[PDB]
RNA sequence: GAAAUUGGGCGCAAUAGAUAUAGUACCGCAAGGGAAAGAUGAAAAAACCAAGCAUAAUAUAGCAAGGACUAACCCCUAUACCUUCUGCAUAAUGAAUUAACUAGAAAUAACUUUGCAAGGAGAGCCAAAGCUAAGACCCCCGAAACCAGACGA
RNA sequence: CCGAGCCUGGUGAUAGCUGGUUGUCCAAGAUAGAAUCUUAGUUCAACUUUAAAUUUGCCCACAGAACCAAAUCCCCUU
RNA sequence: ACCUCGGAGCAGAACCCAACCUCCGAGCAGUACAUGCUAAGACUUCACCAGUCAAAGCGAACCUCAAUUGAUCCA
């Protein structure tokens, strides 16, 4: 029959080759994902149509900050074929309440906290 | 009360001014149209 | 051509962020600025509740790490305050 | 093809172009990066316990307080007497 | 049978029953008819309070 | 049932409801269990004690028998020595 | 007949005023008109998706026609006007080619200079300084 | 399914309303069935709008249109509608078309809105917040038959 | 037009069967089953809809579910 | 040929799961005669009807078996 899929823990154990291809650190990892749905929930089972509603990814190509914790990551492991996961990197820090209204999330995955529309 | 003071500026209550309490009269559901009748319920 | 724009750090759509769709489309001829676009007020409000979510979710982790860093010390002096008498 | 080209015992064959091979490959590389970033969590499962229970419990209380505040609206004498204005004339 | 300012009564009941509930009770004045509809059973608790006011 | 009688113009009641069920004024219907006097020799004493019981009806069974009887059978009945007198009122519901 | 319809004439003319330019009896007989006036209105709203499709296909066929006059293909012009951050759309580029062919000759010169700067950067792999027209303008 | 007992029109106005101008014409041996329709004006001793055609036949190509367009067509897009169905462009059903006629009728219980309130109701009835009043839900055509009484060799 | 005339009446016979069921706009909305002279139907459940009251629902982690494969059940966190 | 009930396979591990699918059976027998009375909490053959289990208590003493069955009508 067609059931849900238990993906083994070996698949989510990154190799030291993988830390060189994608620019991640094993020690001190990132805190917040940027989840973006890139596939439809149609022609997918109902246990994936509801997980996508649980993460807020009902719209395609709309990013969403989620924590990098093993309970949010258990939901992202169900629908990893539907989404695209990238780390939210913060070149400057998290925005204060003065820099809250001048932020922008870039396509590199970084959240700049001062966003003028002037060239360098 | 004060509502009898509001009636002085308002025009006179006649038989062309009356209206039931909103909630009393429900609309009739008669089977004409696209929704309310094709096989009519 | 949007796989080149993703390498420069721009949005893959040119209608995303950037100077084309965030600057004001017009201004008064004397020089007074225009009232802001309804799509710019809606985008800046949607970018704020995203940045509020970065501030909220990051602090819930850091306060959640310190609580475990205290509960693993309160577990520890419970081990040493029974080793007497 | 005997009946209904895409169903049954004898179907018409469909073949895989360079489009369809490259479309699956660039979807397979988004997937391999997905397995990378899910392989390094910030907290273990014992650190994350109850770290947002005070916010999750207050979230439900504001849904629960919105659910148990369903009641009819106030009915004003200035809505009943404004229907007298339909016969407001000039003089 | 409320006659007068029903809105002043509705505030006084919101100040009377909210210690008895914890939350402020959700009411509905009917300024045309002159009633007040409080959610929940406070029949004996509002009869004893409207007697101390001398009504 | 007869929704409109031809002599008076009222509802009739199914009289097969009346000889079988008892309506309490709270809204519950009370019935005896089927087969409570049939073939008692081949039944265990636990099964025989289950049959000698007045049991309540379902929600939909109570709404079906409420339609089958008129409003005469839904009134307060202040009998002298009713054994089911204590069961008419409903105490202590939280719905 | 207590109240029968007195205004049925004007309900027929709500439909029959849209059918006046038809053929056959669809312009006269009401029973045949509503099955075409409805069908003339569904096609009127389903062709708001085909006007934007058939205009862009026309603009692509008028840019491809004019880029071939300078020896460019269509993907060699659009792909390298993006790389110079010249964000002109298909409507203006097909209306530059007709009405301003000197400016369109300058956009075909620019998209071919960037193309040659893309090849010369690609054959000379390793770190080489960038091309002159290949320098991006960053916004912060 | 009892009894004691109690005591002129918020109508139709010539396909409507009677079948009715008439039980006539017509039909049937008979019993019986049974129509249609008229519009001047004070005085006759005084236009404009259905279908259908004509004015005015037709030009490559295709659900009869739409996007359009300088331009009717040429170009591009588009497998009538209803019903029935797992599923109909379906070569499944129905329909020439116009005008007129032709199809959701109601109960206890609930709900909504008032009145009054441990009572409500203009006797009867209900009542452990109820009770009274209102509002709001229940179609059209069609058998072969069965029986009673006449009329027919 | 005779496997039982014809006409009127009961008669607006009955039909689980076919056909038909007429203004506008919006909203929610599809498939476990059981009984039945029943499988062309209906009643109950399930699903669906509305209104109301309340407090948990879904996703789930360790641990746990028997002897003669994919998974599920249960399940705090989130 | 079949129509009700039960055991096993399909249906491998909570439950469920069709078939004119594959295989076995049942319509009883035996032993007690407190196989007395009552009553919390539950199970449930996918509804209902029926079916199950049961602590405490009273009273005494010091059921086995998978199925082994049949509603209402008041006589
Ligand atoms: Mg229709
Ligand atoms: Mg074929
Ligand atoms: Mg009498
Ligand atoms: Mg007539
Ligand atoms: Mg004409
Ligand atoms: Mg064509
Ligand atoms: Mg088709
Ligand atoms: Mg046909
Ligand atoms: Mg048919
Ligand atoms: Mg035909
Ligand atoms: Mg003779
Ligand atoms: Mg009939
Ligand atoms: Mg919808
Ligand atoms: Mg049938
Ligand atoms: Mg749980
Ligand atoms: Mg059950
Ligand atoms: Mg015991």
């Amino acid at each position: 029959k067609f059931t849900r899929s238990r993906i083994p823990e070996k698949v989510f154990q990154a190799s030291p080759e993988d830390h060189e291809k994608y620019g991640g650190d094993p020690q001190n990892p990132h805190k917040l994902h940027i989840v973006t749905r890139i596939k439809s929930t149609r022609r997918r089972p109902y246990w994936e149509k509801d997980i996508i509603k649980m993460l807020g990814l009902e719209k395609a190509h709309t990013p969403q900050v989620h924590k990098n914790i093993p309970s949010v990551n258990a939901k992202l492991k169900v629908v990893k074929h539907l989404i695209r996961i990238k780390p939210l990197k913060l070149p400057q820090g998290l925005p204060a309440e003065e820099n809250m209204s001048n932020t922008c999330l870039k396509s590199t995955g970084e959240l700049v906290v001062q966003w003028h529309l002037k060239p360098v | 009360a004060r509502a009898l003071d509001l009636l002085r500026g308002l025009p006179r209550v006649s038989l062309a001014n009356l209206k039931p309490n909103p909630g009393s009269k429900k609309p009739e559901r008669r089977p004409r149209g696209r929704r309310r009748g094709r096989k009519c319920g | 051509g949007g796989q080149w724009r993703l390498q420069q750090g721009l949005a893959a759509n040119p209608s995303g962020y950037g100077p084309l769709t965030e600057l004001p489309d017009w201004s008064y001829a004397d020089g007074r600025p225009a009232p802001p676009m309804k799509g710019q007020l809606r985008r800046k409000a949607e970018r704020e509740t995203f940045a509020r979510r970065v501030v909220l979710l990051s602090q819930e982790m850091d306060a959640g790490l310190q609580a475990w860093q205290l509960r693993q010390q309160k577990l520890q002096e419970e081990q040493r305050k029974q080793e007497n008498a | 093809i005997p009946g209904r080209q895409w169903i049954g015992k004898h179907r018409r064959p469909r073949f895989v172009s360079l489009r369809a091979k490259q479309n699956m490959i660039r979807r397979l590389e988004i997937e391999a990066e997905n397995h990378y970033w899910l392989s390094m969590p910030y907290m273990t499962r014992e650190q994350e316990r109850g770290h947002a229970a005070v916010r999750r419990r207050e979230a439900f209380e504001a849904i629960k307080a919105a659910a148990t505040s369903k009641f009819p609206p106030h009915r004003f004498i200035a809505d009943q007497l404004d229907h007298l204005n339909v016969t407001k004339k000039w003089s | 049978k409320v006659e007068g300012d029903i809105w002043a009564l509705q505030k006084d009941v919101e100040d009377f029953l909210s210690p008895l509930l914890g939350k402020t009770p959700v009411t509905q004045v009917n300024e045309v008819t002159g009633t007040l509809r409080i959610k929940g059973y406070f029949d004996q608790e509002l009869k004893a309070w409207l007697l101390e006011k001398g009504f | 049932l007869t929704y409109f009688s031809a002599r008076k113009g009222k509802r009739k009641t199914v009289k097969a409801v009346i000889d079988r069920f008892l309506r309490l004024h709270c809204g519950l219907w009370v019935r005896r269990k089927a087969g409570y006097k049939k073939k008692l020799w081949k039944k265990t004493p636990a099964r025989k004690k289950r049959l000698r019981e007045f049991v309540f009806c379902n929600k939909t069974q109570s709404k079906l028998l409420d339609k089958m009887t008129t409003s005469f059978w839904k009134r307060r009945n202040w009998y002298v020595d009713d054994p089911y007198q204590k069961y008419h009122d409903r105490t202590n519901l939280k719905v | 007949l207590r109240n029968r319809v007195t205004d049925r004439y004007f309900r027929i003319q709500e439909v029959l005023k849209h059918a006046r330019h038809f053929r056959g009896r669809k312009n006269r007989c009401y029973r045949l008109a509503v099955r075409t006036v409805i069908r003339a209105f569904v096609k009127c709203t389903k062709a708001r998706y085909l006007k934007k499709k058939n205009m862009r296909t026309l603009w692509i066929n008028r840019i491809t026609a004019a880029s071939q006059e300078h020896g460019l293909k269509y993907p060699a012009l659009i792909g390298n006007l993006v790389k110079c951050q010249v964000e002109l759309n298909r409507k203006v580029l097909a209306d530059l080619a007709i009405y301003e062919p000197k400016t369109f000759k300058s956009l075909a010169a620019l998209a071919s200079r960037r193309r040659h700067e893309g090849f010369a950067a690609a054959l000379g792999d390793g770190k080489e300084p960038e091309g002159i027209f290949s320098r991006v303008v960053q916004y912060h």
